[PDB]
Formats: C-alpha cells, sequence, structure tokens
RNA sequence: UGUACCAUUUUGAAUAAGUGACGACUAACUAUGUGCCAGCAGUCGCGGUAAUACAUAGGUCGCAAGCGUUAUCCGGAUUUAUUGGGCGUAAAGCAAGCGCAGGCGGAUUGAAAAGUCUGGUGUUAAAGGCAGCUGCUUAACAGUUGUAUGCAUUGGAAAC
RNA sequence: UCUGAGAGUUUGAUCCUGGCUCAGGAUUAACGCUGGCGGCAUGCCUAAUACAUGCAAGUCGAUCGAAAGUAGUAAUACUUUAGAGGCGAACGGGUGAGUAACACGUAUCCAAUCUACCUUAUAAUGGGGGAUAACUAGUUGAAAGACUAGCUAAUACCGCAUAAGAACUUUGGUUCGAAUCAAAGUUGAAAGGACCUGCAAGGGUUCGUUAUUUGAUGAGGGUGCGCCAUAUCAGCUAGUUGGUGGGGUAACGGCCUACCAAGGCAAUGACGUGUAGCUAUGCUGAGAAGUAGAAUAGCCACAAUGGGACUGAGACACGGCCCAUACUCCUACGGGAGGCAGCAGUAGGGAAUUUUUCACAAUGAGCGAAAGCUUGAUGGAGCAAUGCCGCG
RNA sequence: CAAGGAACUCUGCAAAUUAACCCCGUAAGUUAGCGAGAAGGGGUGCUUAUGUAAAAGUAAGCCGCAGUGAAGAACGAGGGG
C-alpha cells in the first residue's frame, strides 16, 4: 500500500536506486496505490552514469508491494519490498531489463512490454 | 560455438568421475596408512598410487613424493 | 616434432626459399636454431646448393624432411648417407 | 662440475634476526655516460649455519644456490679473519 | 591466367601536365587595378593615389605525376656544453661562519689485483645497416657471403 | 679507416651576451589543386567502442558396433558416418588495455625442474570382467530437447597372471649432495586393426600397446647487470623478517599451515604519483647519441568484465566448461542464445586509413597407411598517387 | 498496531531508536589541552575441556526466533547567529 511520499526501490537498468512517491494519480484523493497503478514519482538517488539525472519528476508503475492485495481467485500474493518501473506516457519503460518479479495485474492493465521484458511473473 | 567442443564435453565428464573415483580411494588408503601403521596398508598403498602413475591422473612426482613421505613414516623404527 | 620445411623469404611471385631446421609448433618464416642452405625455385639446374654439414646432425639427432625437402634430399644423396650409417 | 659463482667479497652489518645474517657488497662500476667510477651498496643475504659467529666487521664471501626463501638467497662459501 | 611476355600483327601524333614562387634571405620582373581599404606574410615587413610584396594580366624561373600547406621527430642548436658552455658590469658566487655524510687528497717500500691493459673460449636469432656479389630489361627491389658490438668466464701484466 | 658548410633578425652605426626563425632529411600522414601507365612497399595512430551479415580446425571405416544406400537368389562385396573411439584442439590469427617489474634485453645456474607426437637401443604386445552410446519403447515440447526402462561391440574402462630393467625404501662397502655397483622387500605392464603365408600347426610383414635407456625439443623456476619522470612523494611493510614441525607443489620457497621472536626495505630514493608493452630496429646525427617503438621478427600480456576448476602431458583454454556482472538478440510469455581486438563489412568518432574478392596452384599446419579432406593461416586478385622507382 | 516514515505541525513538541561490559575502529578543525564514549561495527546463553592465584581469555559441543534473553544505563551528522 504504497502511498504518497514512499521512497522505495526501482526494479529496472535506469539506474534511479532510490525513488519517492510524489503523487498518486487517478482521482483526487486516492492517497493508495495498489498493484499496477501509476504514480508519479521524483528520483532522489541515482548512479553517475544514468540516463536520469536527480530531481527529475516522472511517472512510474509499481511492481512489487509489501503489504500485498487478495487476489480473486482466493490467493494472496506480497513481496517483501516496494519496487516500480519507470514508463515513458503510453507503455514503455525507460529502461531495457527488469530486476526480480513482477506481479500479473499489469497484464490486464496493459504494461505488456513489461510482462515481455520481466524476469519471472507471478 | 564449433562442433569439435562440445563433443569433448561429453567425453569428459564420464572419465571425470571415473578419476575422481580413483582418487578418493588413494585418499582413503592413505588415510587407513595413518591411522594404523603396517607394511601390508603400505603397500597396498603403493599398489593404488601406481595404477594412476601408469596414466595422468596423478603426477608421478606426486606419487613417489607420498610413497618417500610414507617410508618416512616407516622408518619410525 | 622438429620439421624440416620451407620458408617462403622473397618478394611477390618471386619464392625465395631458405631451408629451415625448424620445431614443428612454429610458425611460417619464423626463428629457428640452425640454418640448411637455400633454394631459389624459379632457377633450375642446382641453383639448390645446401650446407650438407649441420643437416645431417639435424637428421641425427631427430628430423623429419618434408616432400619437397624429400626432393633435395633424393638428387644429392642425403639417402644414401644418412640410412646406411643408420645402422 | 659446471656450476658457477659470483665470487664477492661482502661485509656483514648485523646478524640480529635468528640465525641470519645480513652481508654489504660495493661493486666499482663506470657511469654508464659520464665515465667516472662510482662504488655502490646493494645488501644481500646468508643464514648463519653455526660455524662461525661473525660479529660486527667480519667480511666474507659467498657462492650461488637455490632459493632458500623470499629475501634469503645466497650461501657462505670462504670466510675471511677480521680487522 | 591466354598471365606477363614475344611475334617486321591493325590503325594512328595520334591516348595523357600540372604545380609554387618571382623585395631580401633564395634562382625568377613588367604592366593594370586598389590606395592603411580590400588583402599578404616562415623572418625582416608590405599598401594612407606611380606597390617588382595586395588582386589580376603577361613573362620568367623551382619541382613535376605529383606540387604545395599544416602536424610530428632529429639536425643545424656548442641553445643542457662527457666529448662540448659560463658565473665583475650581459641570466648566474648563497650574507658570513662551525661543520657530519660524500667527493678529492704528500712521499717511500711489499703483497694481493677490484679498476685498468692485453691473450684464449663461449655467447650476443633472422631480417635490417655497411661492403662485395648474384638475379630481376636497370634502379625501386629480391637473394648470397663477409662485416661490427657487449657481456660472462678463463691466462697473464702490475705504471697508476 | 670514418668524417664537422651556413643565414636573417635587438643598433643612428659597432662588438658581444642572448632568444626566435630559415636553408636538410623523415612520416602508418592528412588537406587544396591537378592526375596517364608500369613495378615495388604500405594502407584506424581516434573507440581493448558496439556490432546486421557470410566464412575462419577439423580429420580418420585398415578402431568399433550399428544405421542408410548400391550390386547380389543367397552367400557376399562396395559407398557415407549420426554416434562411440584416436589425434588435433594449448599451434596458427588479432590487439597492446593492463603491467615501472626478474615484464624485457642480456649472461648465467637449475646438486630444484619436467617435456606426448620426434631419436638410439631392450623386454614383452597373455588371458578375463563389467559397462554405454546409437537403437527401441514411453513421458514430454513446434523445435532445441530432457528424462524414464532393455539391448549391444571396440584401439572406452576395470581387476588377474609374470615383470629385462625400472619406481621407492632396507643392508654393505665407492667417489669429490651428487653416481655407480651388489643383495633384499613392496609394487605396478598392453590392444588389437590390415595383410602375407600356413590344409593345418604355426610363422611372418605393416600399422598399433605398455614398460624401459640416450637424446632432440618446448615450457618453467632463480640470480647478475642494464632497462622513465617525480622529494610541490619521508618513512614504508606484520606472511611483512627470520627459525621450528607438517602439508602442499613438476621442483625451491611464509606458498600455506601450528608454535616462537620483531624484524626487514629506505636519501645510493623506499612507499606513492603519472607515464609506458620490452627488445632488434626505423628517422636523424660525423660522434658521443637524440627520437618513435610503423610494416616485420624474439619475448610478454589479453580474449565483453571479474573469479573458479575439470580434462588434457601441455589451458586456468581467443570461435572449451561453471558462476557472477553489464549489454544485446530471438520467442509460441512457456523460455532460450550470444560474445567481430579472426577475414570481409556496418554504425559512431575522426580530418583520416580498403573488397561483405578467388584458390589450396605453391609453403605450411592438422588428420588420415591411402585416396583425400579443412585452412578469410597462406598464396593470389580489387581498391588507394599514400610512399620509392621507371616510362610516356 | 499491518503499509508508509514528518506527509503532522508554528517548530520532529511529544513519543520513538541507542544504551552495561569487553574487543576493532575513529575525520575535519584547534589556542595542540581537545575534538571523542566522535563516527561506524563485532561478542555476551549453557555444558565440557583448557584456563591461572581467582577470573578474564581460548578450543570443542548444544539449544532457542531471540542469549547485559527481565529490571538500569549516551540516538547522531552537517551549516549558521
Amino acid at each position: 500500500m504504497v502511498s504518497f511520499m514512499t521512497r522505495l526501490n526501482v526494479a529496472d537498468n535506469t539506474g534511479a536506486k532510490q525513488v519517492g512517491i510524489i503523487k498518486v494519480l487517478g482521482s483526487t484523493r486516492k492517497r493508495y496505490a495498489f498493484l499496477g497503478d501509476v504514480v508519479v514519482v521524483s528520483v532522489k538517488d541515482a548512479i553517475p552514469s544514468g540516463m536520469v539525472k536527480k530531481g527529475q519528476v516522472l511517472r512510474a508503475v509499481i511492481v512489487r508491494t509489501k503489504k500485498g492485495q487478495q487476489r480473486k481467485d482466493g490467493t494472496h500474493l506480497k513481496f517483501d519490498d516496494n519496487a516500480c518501473v519507470l514508463i515513458k506516457e503510453d507503455k514503455s519503460p525507460r529502461g531495457t531489463r527488469i530486476f526480480g518479479p513482477v506481479a500479473r495485474e499489469l497484464r490486464e492493465r496493459g504494461y505488456n512490454k513489461i510482462l515481455s521484458l520481466a524476469v519471472e511473473v507471478v | 560455438n564449433i562442433k569439435s567442443n562440445e563433443k569433448r564435453l561429453r567425453q569428459n565428464i564420464k572419465r571425470n568421475l571415473n578419476n575422481k573415483g580413483q582418487k578418493t580411494k588413494l585418499k582413503t588408503n592413505v588415510k587407513n596408512f595413518h591411522k594404523e601403521i603396517n607394511l601390508d596398508n603400505l603397500g597396498n598403498v603403493y599398489s593404488q598410487a601406481d595404477r594412476l602413475a601408469r596414466k595422468g591422473i596423478i603426477s608421478t612426482n606426486r606419487a613417489r613424493r607420498l610413497k618417500s613421505r610414507n617410508v618416512a613414516v616407516l622408518n619410525k623404527t | 616434432m622438429v620439421k624440416i620445411r620451407l620458408m617462403r623469404m622473397g618478394r611477390v611471385h618471386y619464392p625465395t626459399y631458405r631451408i629451415v631446421a625448424v620445431d614443428s609448433r612454429v610458425k611460417r618464416d619464423g626463428k629457428y636454431i640452425a640454418l640448411i642452405g637455400h633454394l631459389n625455385p624459379a632457377l633450375k639446374e642446382n641453383k639448390c646448393k645446401i650446407d650438407e654439414a649441420v643437416a645431417l646432425e639435424w637428421l641425427n639427432k631427430g628430423a623429419k624432411p618434408t616432400d619437397t625437402v624429400r626432393s633435395l634430399f633424393s638428387q644429392t644423396g642425403l639417402w644414401k648417407k644418412f640410412v646406411e650409417s643408420k645402422k | 662440475k659446471r656450476n658457477q659463482r659470483k665470487v664477492l667479497i661482502g661485509i656483514v652489518k648485523s646478524t640480529k634476526n635468528a640465525k641470519t645474517a645480513t652481508v654489504q657488497v660495493e661493486s666499482r662500476f663506470k657511469h654508464p655516460l659520464y665515465h667516472k667510477s662510482v662504488v655502490r651498496h646493494k645488501k644481500y643475504q646468508a643464514h648463519n649455519e653455526g660455524e662461525v659467529l661473525a660479529k660486527d666487521g667480519d667480511k666474507v664471501q659467498i657462492v650461488e644456490t637455490r632459493p632458500l626463501s623470499a629475501t634469503k638467497r645466497f650461501r657462505i662459501a670462504k670466510i675471511i679473519e677480521r680487522a
């Protein structure tokens, strides 16, 4: 249940080691972003040779959550960290490779490029 | 990749297993000779070393060095 | 095995071989131990003089000629002074 | 008997390290382009076998050998008296 | 690879020249225009209304299937002076003194012999450099033979 | 016996001190203009940047069984090997990032080493066992495949018999740790294929096996001397110094290990900084030598980056394996695959450095008794006035 | 008290973390005294053996999610007036 101003790990090869939430999108007073919901963020820590410098504002798609969320078929997936991917305004990540597993609820919303690049979907 | 390397990848594995099996029985015979000392045990050790000394599993100078250091402890008396 | 081979020392279109006592695991026109005459396989009629001094020593302490070296060892009579002194 | 030797008279500085002695050598060489003559020091190492305890001022001779250990490379051959 | 090449094989002057400079250094000079303006330049420096230095024209000369410019290396540069430089006024003697280390250091006799000199031996790949020769129609080029140098070790010498 | 050229420029004018510049060659050169041919050499120096694409080390049926195919009524004979097995794969190609040090040059010792194919010579090449590819059947996927159960032969493996001499110790004496002798103990050796002969018995030839005795050869270890600048780098180093016991290693060794001590290097430049593959050589110089390490050759290091180890005698393996890191590509989302600094070629950079070219004809290498096969090593051709020379 | 970790707010107020002993390790600055418990990390339980004068210490082994198992113990870093 990543909320407003939630620093969280990054799961691609953009070099964005530590990024925090700046606003949750989709409506007024959303105050929560579950698996799949697109958020805007602001990179607060990167690598020197990165395609994104510190202080930029960018939109990202959350992939891994610590709280988890009940799935329709009864199962309740739950990771142990908060991750995201750096999309570029339609469906595509700003990076080329994806680190770690990615949730499945990104299948329906779109984002099929992520699932293609994902190492192992769960 | 070139064809004449993965064939060697097949051949090497079985002789690797065989050579490991011989090496470990050399080693256990040598342990047997440490825990108890007699002419018979070390003679088995000499024979067992010469088995590989025919081939290239153990370097022959290693075999002679080990059997020399074993006759060294034979020379306790 | 040390092999008696050919070394194409010369300009384009004009090979001019010095016969060489070189090891098997050595590239063409590389360093060697001793020198064995030379050859100009364009000029005919005995343009192929050889030292005959250290070549027999090489053969007597291990050497392997080649077909073009077999040719030269044939006419000069190396065989009739080598295989009999062998016994 | 074709093994070689380097007969280089040295001087024993201190054998404070147990049963090992430090020798000093002075080779005279011409400077490559100035043609003057200068002599330099180059410390060497030889371990005490126990035959004679070389105190300060003992100058001896040295012979080549196998590597006895790292930084201990040569052994004594002939010993000359004190001064 | 019908390859080079050869063969009174066909025809035909026909199928082929640019380039840099011209004040001096450094061989090569006149005119027109421009008139501190446009521009030239390795150095000196040229032009504010007669320019052999700018632009062009003519002419001349220096190279030529290459010619010029820029970039780098050595030389000239004895301008890092070992060969082979100086320190009064041109750059350069510290403000002076006590002085460790180091460098250098009277005369005589002996020894050893590190240096020093010379004798032998081993070794210092080929190509390349030098010289001769050979073969390319000859140089370009390819090949042959001879050619230094240093080091280790060994016999002596014993001025220093 | 070799060989040494100057000139302009500070001044009203002069001599000197002194700096700059030119007159000479040379280039892995490039740019402008022009451009006919021939011969010879050379052609990314920037990004050890990333790569579309095609080819770069395979061979062997006289090793094996079996498979497929052809002649045959059959017996049989012939052609290829998917696989097992032998060797080769560690050479040969490329590049110079790293490395300032036994890396290189060079002189040496290895009483410290080993080295298959090659070389002198000797003994034997006996007899058994147990296994597995392929095949089949199944599971399983489009395929790559993988896994499950039976079947096989060998020059694949493993015991057994005897060891000429070895290998190692036991005992005796020899010589100036080495080497040789004598006796004893323990221990280990193969594989057969093709052929001739032989009614047979068996004998023999060629190819092959193991153990042996010299070497050739190659690799490795160590030392001498030489092999950059920098003090606007003063301390540096604790397996570091030395010893003891053991292990380890082709061998020496704090190489590691358990114990003991604190030592060692350093102004004659330690440690650090930046720089760089070293050497022969090229250009220049009369020379002392300055200078770059072009083509090429010896040595060294590397194979996208970082580690590990098998096998092999030889790799810590450029187109072998495992792992991790980064990048990319393909896909049927299930998964995979790759490492152009090999020859061509592309992208980028740069001002700049070429054909996605032919043939083993020759040298060679590898295998194969032999035919023969592979070779972007090599030999050739295409391009380039880039250079030297000759001819128009 | 799950997820988040100052978004609260006039301000991290309050609350929360660390805390004992032993062992590594400690910078800028300075009036050379300090900074400094700077910072940042590791160990503690039980049994046997070995420990020496007692004990610290050391080796081997065992258990739990956790071993000053409770109680009592400093949260720091940087800049400025």
